[PDB]
RNA sequence: AGCUGGAGAUACGCUUUGACUCGGGGAUGUCCGAAUGGGGAAACCCACCUCGUAAGAGGUAUCCGCAAGGAUGGGAACUCAGGGAACUGAAACAUCUCAGUACCUGAAGGAGAAGAAAGAGAAUUCGAUUCCGUUAGUAGCGGCGAGCGAACCCGGAUCAGCCCAAACCGAAACGCUUGCGUUUCGGGGUUGUAGGACCAUCAAGCCGAAGUGGCUGGAAAGCUACACCUCAGAAGGUGAGAGUCCUGUAGGCGAACGAGCCCUGAGUAGGUCGUUGUUCGUGAAACGAUGACUGAAUCCGCGCGGACCACCGCGCAAGGCUAAAUACUCCCAGUGACCGAUAGCGCAUAGUACCGUGAGGGAAAGGUGAAAAGAACCCCGGGAGGGGAGUGAAAGAGAACCUGAAACC
RNA sequence: CAGUCCGCGGAGAAGCCAUACCGGAAGGAGUGGUGGAGCCGACUGAAGUGCGGAUGCCGGCAUGAGUAACGAUAAAAGAAGUGAGAAUCUUCUUCGCCGUAAGGACAAGGGUUCCUGGGGAAGGGUCGUCCGCCCAGGGAAAGUCGGGACCUAAGGUGAGGCCGAACGGCGCAGCCGAUGGACAGCAGGUCAAGAUUCCUGCACCGAUCAUGUGGAGUGAUGGAGGGACGCAUUACGCUAUCCAAUGCCAAGCUAUGGCUAUGCUGGUUGGUACGCUCAAGGGCGAUCGGGUCAGAAAAUCUACCGGUCUGCCUCAGACGUAUCGGGAGCCGAAGUUGGAAACGCGACGGUGCCAAGAAAAGCUUCUAAACGUUGAAACAUGAUUGCCCGUACCGCAAACCGACACAG
């Protein structure tokens, strides 16, 4: 419904870092609009959004074995809450 | 009733999804086991929406 | 690119069948069937001694070893024994309900 | 009883209340594409209408028809049809041939076409259509040149002929000076030795006979001493050459669901003008075939018998349907005095790499070993590479891994 | 290659390699050496059956030869680092070279070349510890920028419609189609790597709703205005922006022979809000009424026709107050005077010319129909909403088009 929208929460230092100031991002399915994923993380955690934006992401083109491909396509999405924050408190422990 | 146990069924599919994203993925099979009871259970429901209205 | 069964996917032993070898330098010895690959027409028993050696790998250990292990073979052991060993099988004597199809040579199961 | 795709790799696990895998159905099936809500530079943009809680579901192109319900597009070769080459031969080249070939385009199916005599033909025989053999390079056509080339008889493969208009009854609706006639429905009626009216099994699969000791060897299937089975000695695997180790083979069984035998057709027959097909190139040129202009006959009637006439024969046109024998081979099995890595399909796989704006062109291919036992460990070197050691029958096999010829160093 | 015999073979086949032997030749044997799994001899049958040549084909290897060159004559030198190894990689100090470029920003077009950590085979015309190369992992954020959910030009479509052996050729309306019209924000900060996107400050836009004022008229796929456009010259004000100084501010020295600062170096404002502040330049006449024959009919809106009396509106930009930034520098100073000056802004200015210079919606104004006229139009405040695609990096070039890290 929106559970399987929200494909992975983003990793590495600088989605870290936001997620010390209040804002947290996630890759999303490419097909996903913005208001959808508002809606399905306004359901799945409960917090309201107040700021949003989003950007597709061309994998990057790698190659094993002198065998050339193209990887998946992601879609970043990092979004704003109000002052009632912290999401589930699944943050760096 | 269906579409409830569905939905549980998605969100910690969808929580091992964000674990495994992480270092935190002891017990992958619980994955794809957790996806046919989705399947079944849709299968299930098609299986008695022809019956009884034929 | 060859699959390696020209004998159907078929296997004349279960796993932990006792079973003794045909030919190789171990014909004539014995051992109980710890894994049956029916495909690859692979059979593992206790005894048939392989040196493998390896301390260079790194992820057992900075070292590791040389160790004794065992060596799969083709179903080139026979299958299954009995007082009298090695020979054929005769099938479809009945078990004692008769749902299992069974073993024998001049006469017995298993 | 294993499974967890190739894929060779770890971890996580599923399975004897039946996994996998195999046959059979179901159910999901994002977007593009005939694409079809509308747009568009395919796979992406933008809407509307009902369900209406929402997430989500359904509809929204055009053509035929009331209405079901059809149709659009695709398909290697095969079929039919609307158009229709030129090299070339003619030792030049116009008619001719190359050829209704190639090609384009349309319709369609597992085939299609054609087909149930207004015929062939010369015995007053034949009796649908298609296909093979033959007649036969006979007849014949041809700047009578290059060349082009039938049909009947006869022999086979397969053989089924079935249905409607129309004279006449019952209207019914409509058409007129009064028991009548334009197109609709039932009856009846389908022809030439004239007929007809109206009046006398294969699928998934299971069972399946029979050998042991010694020898060489690294290894046994070779050799050897004795045997056994055979409705089975087809074949492939196994450390090398196995009837008797495996898988099979001969034979036998085998399923809930599964595929498969007074009338008889007119703007037409006929004709003139332009043309054309069969061997038919204006030739004495019949006949079919249609563009233009015309335009008959009815059963004491009509078409043909190669200008035309009389006689003598064959046959009834202008309405339809019709299996099979016939063609091909994208695909499956079987087989081979077929290939075996420059061969063989281009590909031991790839329409990939690469070349091209494009239509399009378009490769090299391979081999440890029995089994990975795929080289622990030590030495020189960052390595790479190498020497020892081991594994192994062989390291005179070591992953730039069968042999390893010649140029050449 | 095939049929049939004879047989051979892990005590080792074919194949490969030497060889003084043998037949008249094509040829064939003996022995030895690799090789490690099939094969010779005889009789017969069938062939893709015998190579030095075809500027033949696929392939490998020679000669030229350690030869020509190493891709602009904008030179490079020392220290110090790293390191298995350095003329070339890193850093420091000098040097030289472009500077309407050889700087910067975009569009194409390319597609991860961006950043970080690693690597060293091959690509790099030498090297290589380095790279635009190999590996892995990150970075790419929009209600206001560009496009889309708007419009139209050429052009392409195209129900109907006109034609045409077929496929198809045209074709009114409508639709697509930017290269054009239309439209709401600027100043600053910063990851290693994004920025009118994010953060900070403070604006605007449309939409829905609420509170209230107002408390009634709204006012179309149709009419009308307007949007709506050429070139050359040219007057006035101004900004961007640059110059000067014994203006201010900031920091320290100096020495060579001198200057003791009046010397040296550097800085010397961006946005927003508010003004009885200064301001060129620019726009605009204004209603009453008549006629049907004009805009399909309507119309209080346009056009035609008659009567009727400098002024308004406007800020380009400057100046002040405040504020928010930035600001040389060792957290934060100063912000002056004079001048120069755009193709930019005021503007859709003036004047001259002839070759006589898009369309369309948004927009302003009218009624038709319809909806109401004790829950209007509009306005004010609060709240709520803000979709899709693009944005990294190269981008006069080592990342695009030239087969190349290419003098184009
Ligand atoms: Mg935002
Ligand atoms: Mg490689
Ligand atoms: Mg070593
Ligand atoms: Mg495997
Ligand atoms: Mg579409
Ligand atoms: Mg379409
Ligand atoms: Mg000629
Ligand atoms: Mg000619
Ligand atoms: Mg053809
Ligand atoms: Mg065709
Ligand atoms: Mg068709
Ligand atoms: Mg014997
Ligand atoms: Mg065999
Ligand atoms: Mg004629
Ligand atoms: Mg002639
Ligand atoms: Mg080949
Ligand atoms: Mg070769
Ligand atoms: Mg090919
Ligand atoms: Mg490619
Ligand atoms: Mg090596
Ligand atoms: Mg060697
Ligand atoms: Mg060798
Ligand atoms: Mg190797
Ligand atoms: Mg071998
Ligand atoms: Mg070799
Ligand atoms: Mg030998
Ligand atoms: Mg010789
Ligand atoms: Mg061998
Ligand atoms: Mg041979
Ligand atoms: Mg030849
Ligand atoms: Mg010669
Ligand atoms: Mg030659
Ligand atoms: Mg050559
Ligand atoms: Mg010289
Ligand atoms: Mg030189
Ligand atoms: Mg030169
Ligand atoms: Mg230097
Ligand atoms: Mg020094
Ligand atoms: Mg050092
Ligand atoms: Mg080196
Ligand atoms: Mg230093
Ligand atoms: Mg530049
Ligand atoms: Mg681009
Ligand atoms: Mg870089
Ligand atoms: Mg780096
Ligand atoms: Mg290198
Ligand atoms: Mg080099
Ligand atoms: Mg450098
Ligand atoms: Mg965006
Ligand atoms: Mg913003
Ligand atoms: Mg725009
Ligand atoms: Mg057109
Ligand atoms: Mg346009
Ligand atoms: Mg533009
Ligand atoms: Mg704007
Ligand atoms: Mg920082
Ligand atoms: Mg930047
Ligand atoms: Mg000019
Ligand atoms: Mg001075
Ligand atoms: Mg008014
Ligand atoms: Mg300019
Ligand atoms: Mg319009
Ligand atoms: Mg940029
Ligand atoms: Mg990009
Ligand atoms: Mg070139
Ligand atoms: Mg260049």
């Amino acid at each position: 419904s929106h559970y399987d929208i929200l494909q992975a929460p983003v990793i590495s230092e600088k989605a870290y870092s936001a997620m010390e100031r209040g804002v947290y991002s996630f890759w999303v399915s490419p097909k996903a609009t913005k208001t959808e994923i508002k809606d399905a993380i306004q359901q799945a955690f409960g917090v309201r959004v107040i700021g949003i934006s989003t950007m597709n992401v061309p994998g990057k083109r790698k190659r094993v074995g002198r065998f050339i491909g193209q990887r998946n396509d992601r879609k970043k999405a990092i979004v704003r809450l109000a002052e009632g924050q912290s999401i589930e408190a699944l943050a760096g422990q | 009733d269906f579409a409830k146990e569905i939905d549980a069924r998605k969100k910690e599919l969808m929580e091992l999804r964000f674990q495994a994203a992480a270092g935190q993925l002891a017990q992958p099979h619980r994955v794809r086991q957790l996806r046919r009871e989705v399947a079944q259970l849709n299968t299930v429901k098609a299986e008695l929406a022809r019956k009884g209205e034929q | 690119p060859s699959a390696g069964s020209h004998h159907n996917d078929k296997l004349h032993f279960k796993k932990g069948d006792t079973v003794i070898v045909l030919s190789g330098k171990h014909k004539g010895q014995t051992g109980k069937v710890l894994l049956a690959l029916p495909r690859d027409q692979k059979v593992v028993v206790e005894g048939v001694n392989v040196i493998t050696k390896n301390v260079k790998p790194s992820m057992t250990n900075p070292q590791g070893g040389q160790e004794q292990r065992e060596l799969a073979l083709h179903a080139s052991k026979v299958a299954l024994v009995d007082p009298e060993t090695g020979k054929a099988t005769r099938v479809r004597k009945q078990i004692v309900d008769g749902k299992k199809v069974r073993v024998a040579v001049a006469s017995g199961k298993t």
